[PDB]
């Protein structure tokens, strides 16, 4: 989910971009701003969300020991949805 | 306590406290404390007039024979007045056996040379020259042997920073390499680790 | 001012001395020392380069890391001079031969080439421009090479009307062509008068120009501190040297008695003491060995 | 208050150590910037050997100044034998280093430092 | 004999190498370090503590980093007493400063203190 | 405009309202040509030709001892006696008291967050002034 | 010029501040009433010797040590200060 600066400097999944009348833009001349151009804060809003029958789910990633620490996520709230704090995988009781 | 716990040795416990009552007898104008670790290391911590006196002893008496000198160090504790604590390490190869003589000085008393009793001393007592200032009276060439040769100041004390004062880098003016003042282009992170909680109550010091 | 361009540190190798400088001709005898005197305090110098890049590499350990930025240019592509420049916030120019090529004239390397790397810095928004001519450059020169750096710093300035112009006479050093070239010829000895100046001198010189807000638009004449005779300096390169590829155009140059501009200002005007050719001439030609100093005037 | 001396007494005989190494330094200077082929004279190599006399000379105490001139003899020796090399005879000509600002108000324009 | 009376104050600032520049204009702190408030142990709070004076640390032209050109930047240096530390200060010729040892003052608690009949000391909630 | 130092990048001396002199030490340094504020004030008294006696911190804080010696003693409440003459010369000059009510200029936690320029130049400060006026 | 203003610095318990507190104590407030447009700022601190500056125009400070003296000498000291103005 990359965009571009008016200077035509791509802003990072940080938000990180050299001003106008910042010299160290110099560095990229006759070279590349390397950027990672798969933004994670766009890959994981495009996962849906879970459905579960429960009131406390568990999440370990995916993986089992592969994933993250095994957490509990709590889900009584139904204006929002229940966000692993590692994964950002989120989940919703569906009744 | 059997699988992961460091299985205590009580014999040679018993056996270098024994011999440990017997240096402090034998030589009582030089030695001021006598100690056995729990993992059964015996330490002598003499007066540094003794340095001569006592290591002649165990290098030379029948029931020591500390042939060996396995390494000699200095250790910087600011705090103490006598800041600097020279360690010697020696080896009974008769024996079978290791003994640990501690004594004291500060920047300007200087220790005697132990290179008569040892000549394996003769650079290592240079290298406490070379890096904390410990002078070494009597010594045969004493002078830097680890630092470079224009260095100010002795390293390995704790007031020394970890970085110089000085870095080298070569200059196209002068056509040489130069020492300037020290700068570093990410400073050391310093880190406070220690927790805010005891962990070892047998080690609690009273209080004032 | 901006943000990344305030000087911070002390003025060492890892400080900001906030100087971005694009120095045209960095690989030569004065760009030399120039960009070693620049990486030392910190500046960000952008080094254009027209040979190969093995022929730059001397240049890399004179900054910190990412504070020597090489790029190549051309001098007949004003594209790459604009992409040399739009970042610096100081050009220095010092682009020169000693002889004219089969693809670059005198008027080529002193006449167009300066004139298109101030004018693109000029339209760039570069701050501060320096540009080094010659002493005796002169219309009416007898030289083809003092014709054309006159013409060049009549051009300088009337495209960049704040340039500081510089004039040094001769320089000496390491890897001059004035010691150098007398210690190699083993032509003679005239009424030539001259004023050798240092190359630390000139290298002072040219930062002190960067540093002063009041060098913008002058013109500096940088002379060595004693005026000697030709014939005698000669003598004394060949006694200091231990002693008993040329153009009748450097030969010119060389029978140029060195002009004395009173009215213009020196190195004393912005704060360097001009070292005497007595206390350098023996760092410079002890390469030459396999002596009681010249008369000045 | 009764500390072990070091070489010296009291500051008499180390005035006299002090003045023996002067002498040492001032005889080797010639033929140091002679074999290290040195760029500077000789006067001013013993002018900068005058300075790091005279750095040192509001020492009031014997063993501080008994181990000033083993240090400095540890010099000399690093000097006659050839063990530095140019560039460590030369770090005691701060050459390349720019100067410091010394009054307040160019202390004051480039930074934060007293 | 073999000893000899030196009357004089300590300083070996001329033995121990450091430049001038990094001897009398840097501020020795003494100190014993106060408890972080995130926590309710001691263990740091038992011994004296030397710093310096900060100095500046600026932004890395290339990546950000913190350069800094204080070697003494890093240099902590622990005491038992507060004389030792005043005593290595002096030694050094650092010009020091020294704040005093805050204790936390003995409390007076009470757990029935909780459930007064008249002083406004009650707990509302357990 | 002259830019100075906030309290968090000098040393510097502050008094509280029990009377104990106290010191900052500095945390970081001030931003960009940003400068320490007596060292301005110092700097623009060389150029004016009237340069002030003194040149580190702690020569200032011994003409802070002369002119009042209570600023340099540290974490120390000095007790200050006469409240007798104080209170008769305060008998002297017959000021009549206004009819207007005693209003203090905080009267509600929403008035808390923002005093100085550096509380209003918060951003945490005002996300909690928005957080309780809604 | 003219003097700008008076500062008097004493301890609350050394004896040498005595008669300066004995100066306070009686003297101060018709002191005071006399010169109802000058600053004169008692400063007492811990354990400082008595001390009377007075500043006067372009910054000018002259230092007069009180230490020890009666309340009478305290009085001169002080009426020298207000009747020289250097
Ligand atoms: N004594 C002296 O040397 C004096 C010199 N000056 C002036 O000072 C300047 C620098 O002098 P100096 O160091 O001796 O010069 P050099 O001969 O040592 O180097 C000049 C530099 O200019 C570059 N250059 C030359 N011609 C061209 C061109 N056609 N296109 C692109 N780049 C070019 C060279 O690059 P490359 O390495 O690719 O060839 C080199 O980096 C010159 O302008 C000279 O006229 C003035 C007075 C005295
Ligand atoms: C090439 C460079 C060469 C570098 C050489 C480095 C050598 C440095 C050696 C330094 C050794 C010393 O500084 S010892 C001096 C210490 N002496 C003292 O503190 C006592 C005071 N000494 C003096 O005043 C000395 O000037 C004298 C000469 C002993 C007496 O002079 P005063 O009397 O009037
Ligand atoms: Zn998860």
């Amino acid at each position: 989910g990359v965009r571009t600066s008016p200077t035509g400097e791509k802003v990072t999944h940080t938000g990180q971009v050299y001003d106008d009348e910042d010299y160290r833009r110099v560095r990229f001349v006759g070279r590349q701003k390397e950027v990672n151009e798969n933004f994670a804060i766009d890959l994981i809003a495009e996962q849906p969300v879970s459905q579960v029958g429960s009131r406390v789910i568990s999440c370990d990633g995916g993986g089992g020991a592969l994933g993250h620490p095994r957490v509990y996520i709590n889900l009584d709230k139904e204006t929002k949805t229940g966000t692993c704090g590692y994964c950002g995988l989120q989940f919703r009781q569906q009744h | 306590t059997r699988p992961t716990v460091r299985p205590r040795n009580d014999v040679a416990h018993k056996q270098l406290s024994a011999f440990g009552e017997y240096v402090a007898e034998i030589l009582p104008k030089y030695v001021q404390q006598v100690q056995v670790s729990c993992f059964s290391e015996l330490e002598i911590c003499i007066h540094p007039d003794g340095v001569i006196p006592v290591l002649t002893f165990l290098r030379d008496h029948s029931n020591a024979q500390f042939k060996s000198l396995a390494d000699l160090t200095a250790v910087d504790i600011p705090t103490r007045q006598n800041r600097f604590e020279i360690v010697y390490n020696l080896l009974s190869l008769r024996f079978n056996s290791r003994i640990r003589v501690k004594t004291y000085t500060d920047e300007l008393t200087p220790v005697e040379s132990s290179v008569s009793v040892y000549k394996a001393a003769n650079w290592y007592e240079r290298e406490i020259w070379d890096m904390f200032g410990v002078f070494f009276a009597n010594h045969p060439d004493l002078r830097r042997i680890l630092t470079d040769y224009g260095f100010e100041g002795h390293p390995f004390r704790k007031d020394f920073p970890l970085s110089g004062y000085v870095e080298l880098r070569y200059d196209d003016e002068v056509k040489r390499v130069v020492a300037e003042p020290v700068e570093l282009a990410q400073e050391f992170r310093k880190f406070d680790l220690n927790s805010p909680w005891e962990a070892f109550p047998a080690y609690r010091q009273p209080p004032e | 001012l901006h943000h990344a361009v305030i000087p911070h540190g002390k003025g060492g190798r890892s400080s900001v001395s906030g100087i971005v400088a694009t120095v045209f001709g960095a690989t030569g005898f004065l760009g030399r020392y120039l960009v070693n005197h620049l990486g030392r305090m910190g500046s960000q110098v952008i080094v254009p380069y027209r040979c190969e890049p093995y022929d730059t590499m001397h240049l890399r350990p004179m900054g910190d890391l990412g504070q020597i930025i090489f790029m190549d240019w051309n001098g007949r592509d004003k594209d790459s001079i604009r992409r040399a420049v739009e970042h610096s916030n100081v050009v220095i120019n010092l682009v020169g031969r000693e002889w004219e090529t089969k693809n670059f004239d005198f008027e080529d390397v002193f006449v167009k080439i300066p004139q298109a790397i101030a004018q693109v810095s000029k339209e760039a928004g570069v701050e501060k421009f320096i540009h080094i001519s010659h002493l005796n450059a002169d219309i009416k020169s007898s030289s083809k090479y003092l014709r054309n750096k006159a013409v060049g710093e009549k051009e300088v300035r009337e495209t960049f009307p704040e340039a500081t112009i510089i004039k040094p006479a001769d320089i000496f050093g390491r890897e001059d062509r004035f010691l150098n070239y007398f210690a190699n010829i083993r032509s003679l000895g005239k009424k030539t008068v001259k004023q050798p100046v240092y190359i630390v001198d000139v290298t002072k010189g040219i930062i002190n120009a960067i540093k002063d807000p009041d060098a913008r638009g002058k013109t500096f004449a940088f002379v060595g501190p004693n005026r000697y005779l030709l014939f005698d300096l000669v003598q004394y390169v060949f006694a200091v040297a231990h002693r008993p590829w040329t153009t009748r155009d450097k030969v010119e140059r060389i029978h140029t008695t060195d002009r004395t501009l009173p009215h213009l200002p020196g190195l004393e005007d912005l704060g360097v003491q001009a070292t005497p050719l007595e206390l350098k001439a023996i760092e410079v030609l002890r390469r030459h060995r396999t002596v009681q100093p010249a008369k000045t005037v | 208050t009764s500390v072990k001396p070091i070489f010296s007494r009291d500051m008499n005989e180390a005035k006299r150590r002090v003045r023996e190494l002067y002498r040492a330094w001032y005889r080797e200077v010639p033929n140091t910037v002679h074999l290290f082929q040195l760029d500077i004279s000789v006067k001013q190599g013993r002018d900068k050997v005058r300075e790091m006399f005279k750095k040192n000379a509001h020492v009031t105490d014997p063993r501080v100044v008994d181990l000033l001139v083993i240090k400095g003899k540890m010099e000399l020796e690093e000097t006659i034998n050839v063990w530095k090399q140019r560039t460590h005879v030369m770090r005691f000509f701060h050459e390349t280093e720019a100067p410091r600002p010394k009054d307040f108000l160019s202390k004051f324009y480039v930074g934060h430092d007293p | 004999t073999q000893l000899i009376t030196v009357d004089e104050k300590l300083d070996i600032t001329t033995l121990t190498g450091v430049p001038e520049e990094h001897i009398k204009t840097r501020k020795a702190r003494i100190f014993v370090p106060a408890r972080n408030n995130m926590q309710s142990g001691v263990n740091n709070t038992k011994k004296w503590k030397m710093e310096f004076d900060t100095r500046e640390r600026w932004e890395n032209p290339l990546m950000g980093w913190a350069s800094t050109a204080d070697p003494l930047s890093n240099l902590v240096l622990t005491f038992s007493t507060k004389e030792d530390a005043i005593a290595f200060a002096e030694k050094n010729g650092w010009s020091y400063d020294v704040e005093e040892r805050k204790v936390p003052k003995p409390k007076s608690k009470s757990y029935g203190a909780n459930f007064s009949w008249n002083k406004r000391t009650r707990v509302s909630t357990k | 405009i002259l830019p100075g130092a906030a309290y968090t990048e000098k040393s510097a001396t502050y008094v509280n309202t029990e009377g104990r002199a106290q010191q900052t030490k500095v945390a970081v340094m001030p931003p960009g040509l940003a400068r320490e504020d007596w060292k301005i004030i110092r700097a623009l008294s060389e150029i004016a030709g009237m340069t002030l006696p003194y040149d580190t911190l702690d020569q200032v804080r011994n003409r802070l001892e002369e002119v009042s010696p209570n600023l340099v003693r540290y974490d120390d409440v000095e007790g200050a006696n006469y409240f007798q003459q104080a209170s008769e010369l305060s008998k002297l000059v017959n000021q009549q008291l206004l009819a207007d009510p005693l209003v203090p200029p905080q009267l509600t936690i929403k008035d808390f967050y923002m005093t100085d320029s550096i509380s209003r130049a918060s951003q945490t400060m005002a996300k909690c002034v928005k957080a309780v006026t809604e | 010029l003219g003097l700008r203003e008076i500062r008097i610095h004493l301890c609350q318990r050394s004896p040498g501040s005595q008669g300066v507190r004995d100066f306070i104590e009686k003297r101060y407030v018709e002191l005071k009433k006399a010169n109802p447009d000058l600053p004169i700022l008692i400063r007492e601190c811990s354990d400082v010797q008595p001390k009377l500056w007075a500043r006067y125009a372009f910054g000018q400070e002259k230092n007069v040590s009180l230490n020890n003296f009666s309340a009478d000498q305290v009085t001169r000291a002080l009426e020298n200060v207000l009747s020289s103005k250097a």
